[PDB]
């Protein structure tokens, strides 16, 4: 009941925290935040999993969209990272960069939608 | 058990036209074992629309049905959804320079033929008819004229009177109708190729005292047009079938999905009977 | 004024009186006179009767039945593919877009029935999720009509409608639906307007029929002759159909 809302915010925070670390890494180059970023998406990814093994018939749809949006996020943020690491310029990964944060906020939109759902009897 | 998700992005999410589209979309979804998520901006907005498309693409939904708010502005996102294996169907408004799997909208040539049939039903097979055409070079209006003209020529001896619409500075419908009626003393009917043309023609027919001497057939269901029909001023109007457009779009998506892989829709006729 | 001769089926049928009315209407508009049983001939079905009539630079238009061999100037008859689509649309209007439908088809290889089926099928497939149930017609052995409709309704439990590709098929399907006590549980759509077909529509047994537009065929035939005569060609030409359901039977 509340556990379910609880973990949703953890998911949302992990995604948030992942994007923060991801931005910092692309800007600064600190190899510690790149790994924090990858820790956070794994935890996000993991906790979405637990919510899914006990899905409603309704929120299983929100959860699938959330899970898939995260994957898109992961993919664009890793293409952003990939480009940056064989040193291409900002104009050649700007495109995956903003996509990464666009998609990061999409995850956040599904997260809230998922939590509003968990308001139930 | 989880059903494929189709996203439907409308012009306005509150517009009843697009709610008709949603109902039809839902009917096909229920028949095909899918679910439809109906999205759309409150205010008409290419940006709001494009954002919704982007989220739909990111959520890897099984297919996207979208309204195009500005031509040219959608070809990148569409081709990118298509590239990630998401079938995209454009609805009512097309992005023709794209990899859109299909466009679903009114068959304008057919809609013209239906107008032709209705006019012959209104005034018979002999007499004179004139066309009131706002956009002389607009494709859907050219298509309406082409359908109309072909039907008339093949099923009647009605002469179609031609009028240059240049004076009128590419012309307000009230002004061009005055010209048609003032130059020609024996016009039995007007065929109006857009919704505004119908309103202008009806006003001009009324102002020149020709109500019910000149029948009018037009397009679209605006309040004035429906009021003109109850009132004997406008004989018939040709209306788009929204519900069916939503219905057809889902079935096209589901066909692509299930690998069973068109696509213009019919119209209805409203004359005084069905005005309710 | 040019004189046009109209050779009918016989002057026995109200159809061919409709043809005359349409013929006459076009004749008045185009400035001709029509003789119903010279400048031109319109006929019901012949090859070289047509061709030495034609050999005299005399236009011949065949109507309803086509004599495709001849040098007839044009054929005027029903657009059967279109007629099938109209049947589809009326079908969707009668039972909605989900459910089961079966076809009762006398001539599997008769052109107009094939066209009707191709139109019906294309429409059904593009405008609904109606399933078309297939039935092997071998044991009905070629196949009556009442007997094949029995197999269809007895083998399949949830047939919502029958599409009958001819008039006889319609009469046979209607009888079988009645005999198996499925009236108003199974809708029927067919072709052609026979008295039996019209009573069945009045009685709620047959839902709709698609009928040829006789008046327009005669109207069109005259305008085609006169075009040829006045050389203002403008030279086939297939005609639309009407739908008779319970409302407009009267």
């Amino acid at each position: 009941m509340l556990n379910n809302m609880l973990i949703t915010n953890e998911i949302k925070q992990h995604v948030d925290s992942s994007l923060d670390n991801f931005n910092q890494y692309i800007l600064n180059g600190t190899p510690s935040k790149k790994e924090s970023y990858n820790n956070e998406v794994i935890l996000a990814k993991q906790k979405i999993g637990n919510l899914k093994k006990n899905s409603d018939d309704v929120n299983q749809y929100i959860l699938r969209d959330l899970d898939n949006t995260l994957d898109s996020y992961i993919e664009s943020s890793k293409n952003t990272i990939s480009a940056y690491e064989n040193k291409e310029g900002y104009v050649f990964y700007y495109d995956d960069f903003v996509a990464a944060k666009n998609i990061a906020s999409y995850c956040d939109a599904y997260a809230s939608t998922l939590m509003q759902n968990f308001l139930e009897a | 058990p989880i059903k494929p998700k189709i996203v439907l992005i409308s012009h306005i999410k509150t517009n009843p036209y697009w709610l008709d589209i949603k109902a039809g979309a839902e009917r096909a979804a229920k028949e095909r074992g899918a679910v439809v998520e109906f999205l759309g901006p409150t205010t008409a907005s290419t940006e709001d629309g494009l954002k919704l498309f982007d989220m739909a693409t990111s959520a890897k939904v099984s297919g996207i049905i979208t309204y195009v708010q500005e031509e040219g502005q959608y070809k990148k996102k569409i081709n990118s959804a298509m590239e990630k294996g998401i079938p995209v169907v454009t609805i009512a408004s097309d992005e023709e320079d794209s990899n859109r799997i299909a466009y679903v909208g009114t068959d304008n040539v057919l809609a013209g033929q239906v107008a032709g049939k209705e006019m012959v039903k209104q005034i018979g097979t002999s007499g004179n008819v004139a066309i009131v055409m706002g956009g002389k070079n607009v494709k859907n209006q050219k298509e309406r004229v082409e359908g109309f003209t072909q039907y008339i020529k093949s099923n009647s001896n009605l002469k179609i009177v031609d009028t240059d619409s240049s004076d009128a500075m590419l012309l307000e419908a009230e002004i061009i109708t005055r010209k048609i009626l003032n130059r020609n003393d024996n016009i039995n009917a007007l065929f109006c190729t857009s919704a505004l043309d119908g309103i202008g023609a009806a006003r001009a027919v009324k102002d020149l005292n020709y109500k019910d001497r000149v029948k009018i057939i037009c397009f679209d269901d605006l309040d004035d047009t429906l009021s003109n029909i109850r009132n004997g001023l406008v004989s018939a109007t040709i209306v788009q079938k929204s519900n069916e457009m939503g219905y057809r779009a889902v079935n096209i998506i589901m066909d692509k999905i299930e690998g069973k892989s068109k696509s213009l829709i019919d119209v209805n006729v409203i004359n005084k009977s069905d005005v309710d």
